[PDB]
């Protein structure tokens, strides 16, 4: 049954304004399991009148992240031993129990560009869109360096950008040397 | 001794690679390492596309008899980036998060001339020679914008001369008048305090948009347009069909 | 006439309960299911949320999804020189056959 | 025969057809 | 019905052909397999000669 | 040296064109690519650039 018999299609533009030096999600596009095939996303830059000439050049950046289900599990379950193992999450969909549950709409929600659903009057959506962002924000910073702040399952809202290369990289240093070396 | 050393030392250093070359697994990859065991590859998430392009300007000049006397003219800004990846297929599948960040340029201005700013003296070459061991690089040795405390705190801990290698500097004359030019405004990068946490990967959650007549206005305006085909094991069932009011009204079947 | 392409409409997977599907319990389903208001728009009143709309399709909410509308966070009353924004917002849900303009 | 003004358009494809779907399926199929 | 049937027949023989044609895994992995899943495959034994 | 050139814009409104306004801007560049010299002591590089 893990094998591709039928396709889906998916077609979603979408317009909005995001403040520059800030880490803005523009789109989320769910795979589920046994899923593959091709992805093609495009996304255009206007920004607001700028009196006089500019000579500072202003870098625009495109990135996609996949973040697998296994890690957004050990944001919901951190302090459970073995939360994000493929087996216990494996188990827990047998179970019958969604492994992810609905949530209030929120900034990444909003532009990550996913319509809510009308629960009971309310605007619902999926947690795996907040967990996903958030785990993808961390992927990016711990590669600048690996002892970067980290930001939990509480995260509602946009992030600043990732500096191109810090001071001390920049200078080639270190805050604590080693005696053997 | 001096053989298990000059093996430490170099053991240590191919652990180090290990840390930074395979990140998202630091003090634990490398501990399964020596011991001769892996980690579990699934949990962790990977990247797909990274693009980058500067962004063109356009000028508009106003042509009115104020804009002619005074100058007047607009920088328009624009582009465009797209990107077709295949997504990989996972047995319990995944999310797949796309961002857009636009950044001011990253480069210093505040930062003192290591020769200039510095007494002019006359370097032991001999004793430098035998110097292989973590200099001290003080604060008021990357930038002049530094409080009396901070002068003698350590920022970082390395190097020998390391503040010579590469010196780059982008920002207005100090006699200029920041006042002026706002018909020339071609300023835009970050000024970060540096200095205090020199390990940062983090923007200030604050940038403010000089240029722009609105700082707290979100200058970008941005157009998202995605395609996804996704070849899926669903059933995808079957269509019904109306009913037709002929037949079970005039008994066509009887 | 304006574009005819939808903007409120709940993403099928994402706006849902992450389920594992029962991949031999849907073989075996070859009959109308129904499809409920509250699938097609989040602009429904609590009372037609249950009323269903039109009775059809197996999983048919996910052959194909196009949308195109703005970001939720934007604010409209902005982009007024950008209001490049000429679409048709149907109630929907109510009278799903209906070949007329508003 | 008492329509005497314009009428509105005509939708290019209506949200039953867009989901291929009906109103009142049949038993016998 | 008959179409229902005819079907679950068939695909019933079909699970019954995955329980002994991969043993020490009965009841487990065809559950599984509806699913759309897979087991960890390191912790079984494995025969390496028959003489 | 370089003797700058000339761009000139003239006004379109009913006042620019009865009273004939206009505008003009100059501009040039200059650059070079010298060796430095050598010197045991060594020595300050001094640039100008007077109009």
């Amino acid at each position: 049954y893990q094998t591709k018999r039928n396709v889906r299609r998916e077609a979603r533009t979408l317009m909005g304004r995001f403040k520059a030096g800030k880490l803005a999600p523009v789109m989320a596009v769910p795979v589920k399991g046994s899923e593959g095939g091709m992805l093609s996303q495009s996304v255009s830059f206007e920004l607001d009148p700028i009196a006089g000439r500019m000579a500072t050049p202003i870098t625009a950046e495109m990135c996609a992240v996949f973040v697998p289900v296994q890690a957004c599990d050990a944001l919901k379950n951190p302090e459970a031993d073995y939360a994000g193992m493929t087996e216990i999450v494996r188990e827990k969909l047998l179970s019958g129990n969604p492994l992810f549950v609905l949530e209030p709409e929120t900034d990444v929600s909003k532009r990550c560009g996913v319509n809510p659903r009308s629960n009971n009057g309310l605007m619902r959506v999926n947690e795996i869109v907040r967990l996903a962002h958030n785990c993808a924000v961390n992927f990016l910073r711990r590669r600048r360096y690996v002892d970067a702040v980290q930001l939990t399952a509480a995260n509602h809202s946009t992030t600043p950008a990732i500096l191109s290369q810090t001071v001390l990289d920049r200078f080639n240093g270190a805050l604590d040397p080693d005696p053997n070396v | 001794d001096f053989y298990n050393a000059q093996k430490m030392d170099e053991l240590t250093r191919v652990m180090r690679k290990i840390c930074d070359d395979n990140p998202e697994y630091g003090e634990e990859m490398v501990l399964r390492w020596a011991h001769g065991l892996s980690v579990d590859p699934g949990r962790v998430p990977f990247l797909l596309a990274e693009k980058s392009v500067v962004l063109g300007r356009q000028i508009i000049g106003a042509t009115d008899t104020a804009g002619v006397e005074d100058g007047v003219k607009r920088s328009d800004m624009a582009a465009q980036l797209s990107f077709t990846v295949p997504i990989p297929t996972t047995e319990l599948g995944g999310i797949i998060v796309t961002f857009a960040c636009i950044k001011p340029d990253e480069t210093l201005s505040s930062q003192p001339h290591p020769i200039l700013a510095d007494h002019w003296r006359l370097d032991n070459f001999v004793a430098d020679e035998l110097a292989l061991d973590p200099q001290p690089v003080m604060a008021r040795e990357l930038d002049y914008k530094v409080a009396q405390a901070n002068e003698t705190t350590v920022v970082f801990y390395t190097g020998l001369n390391e503040l010579k290698k590469t010196y780059v500097s982008y920002g207005l004359c100090r006699a200029l008048d920041p006042n002026t030019v706002e018909s020339k405004n071609a300023v835009w990068q970050l000024e970060v305090p540096l200095s205090v946490t020199p390990e940062t990967v983090l923007y200030p959650a604050d940038l403010p948009q000089y240029p722009f007549a609105d700082q707290q206005a979100e200058v970008c305006t941005y157009v998202v347009q995605s395609t996804a085909v996704m070849p899926t094991p669903m059933i995808f069932g079957p269509s019904p069909v109306e009913q037709l009011a002929v037949i079970e009204t005039e008994d066509l079947f009887e």
